[PDB]
């Protein structure tokens, strides 16, 4: 058999991947790159096999020939007797989150405010909110809509990176990896929690998982849900309990991609590796947990219960859905 | 609606 070469984005993911590799007896090994696009290029070169991707990145990968292999499945809201690996995925809710104390702010008054995004090209952080904004403004000038932002991956000298903070030394400002303090779901929600931004574009789960003691991290440990509101597209504000009626879209779950010629092997190896290290895995927590992180959401989201089989051997466009693909393609016309 | 970005 062959080893599966994972691709880690930045040094915190590389550390995690090296722990997994040791525990897996080198059944998985690691390559590392600075950005998710650079990992996609290692996989297209055949210098890595696979990584797990937000849907916006699945679109970049898919356009280049890479295919979806298994998807993240989080705990289901409804009871199901199916094993996690065979349960249909449910999609997560992209939302716009503000502080309750910032009383004036609604969807219709976002212009010239300060925004926090997970990264350029990601679903809830960027494609859904910027795609809605370009459409409602009738303008491609989305880089001038908010007065300042943290949108990791944008030009570091531009207003889209002005709120980004880089690493403990302030290097790497705005890089789209976990060294940037405000990267990703948890970094963009921290940007809002600290009042660096007025609005954070994240998912529903992020607000719940970083409030009311669900996170023990210093900046989160004291946050209360009731201090946040969601912005609905009809201009209203709701409590964060109301995400099923106050979201921007439903996003396709993050998923593992590979070259087509390696998909089957990556799939088989992942199904085995989560039996060992996944939730309730044979060697989790004793030795290693694939879906927990030293920091946050490294390699996979920490709320992943398993990687699940996909139905219908779907192409990347089937997995993302036609409506999401068409929205991404419309937004990418601006660039 | 086009080619690979790389
Ligand atoms: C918003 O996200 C939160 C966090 O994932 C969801 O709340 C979880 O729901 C699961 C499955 O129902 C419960 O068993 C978990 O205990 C909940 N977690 C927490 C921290 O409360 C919530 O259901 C999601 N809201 C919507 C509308 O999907
Ligand atoms: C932004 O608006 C475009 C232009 O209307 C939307 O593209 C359409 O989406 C619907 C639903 O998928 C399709 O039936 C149309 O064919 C699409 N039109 C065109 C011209 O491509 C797009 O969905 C909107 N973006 C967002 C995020 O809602
Ligand atoms: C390594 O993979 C081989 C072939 O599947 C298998 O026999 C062995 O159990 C695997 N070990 C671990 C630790 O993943
Ligand atoms: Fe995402
Ligand atoms: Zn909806
Ligand atoms: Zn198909």
């Amino acid at each position: 058999y062959t080893r599966v070469v994972w691709c880690a984005v930045g040094p915190e993911e590389q550390k995690k991947c090296q722990q997994w590799s040791q525990q897996s007896g080198q059944n998985v090994t690691c390559a590392t790159a600075s950005t998710t696009d650079d990992c996609i290029v290692l996989v297209l070169k055949g210098e890595a096999d696979a990584l797990n991707l937000d849907g916006g990145y699945i679109y970049t990968a898919g356009k280049c020939g890479l295919v979806p292999v298994l998807a993240e499945n989080r705990k289901s809201s409804k009871h199901s007797s199916l094993d996690c690996v065979l349960r249909p995925t449910e999609g997560y809710l992209a939302v716009a989150v503000v502080k309750k104390a910032n009383e004036g702010l609604t969807w219709n008054s976002l212009k010239d405010k300060k925004s926090c995004h997970t990264a350029v090209d990601r679903t809830a952080g960027w494609n859904i909110p910027m795609g809605l904004i370009v459409n409602q403004t009738g303008s491609c000038a989305f880089d001038e809509f908010f007065s300042q932002s943290c949108a990791p991956g944008a030009d570091p000298k531009s207003r889209l990176c002005a709120l980004c903070a880089g690493d403990d030394q302030g290097l790497d400002k705005c890089v789209p990896n976990s060294k940037e303090k405000y990267y990703g779901y948890t970094g963009a929600f921290r940007c809002l929690a600290e009042d660096v931004g007025d609005v954070a574009f994240v998912k529903n789960d992020t607000v719940w998982e970083n409030t009311n003691g669900e996170s023990t991290a210093d900046w989160a440990k004291n946050l209360k849900r009731e201090d946040f509101r969601l912005l609905c597209l009809d201009g209203t504000r709701k409590p964060v309990t109301e995400a099923q009626s106050c979201h921007l879209a439903v996003a396709p779950n993050h998923a593992v991609v590979s070259r087509s010629d390696r998909a089957a092997h990556v799939e088989q190896v992942l199904l085995h590796q989560q039996a060992l290290f996944g939730k309730n895995g044979k060697n989790c927590p004793d030795k290693f947990c694939l879906f927990k992180s030293e920091t946050k959401n490294l390699l996979f989201n920490d709320n992943t219960e398993c990687l699940a089989k996909l139905g219908g051997r779907p192409t990347y466009e089937e997995y993302l859905g036609t409506e999401y693909v068409t929205a991404i393609a419309n937004l990418k016309k601006c660039s | 609606l086009e080619a690979c970005a790389f």
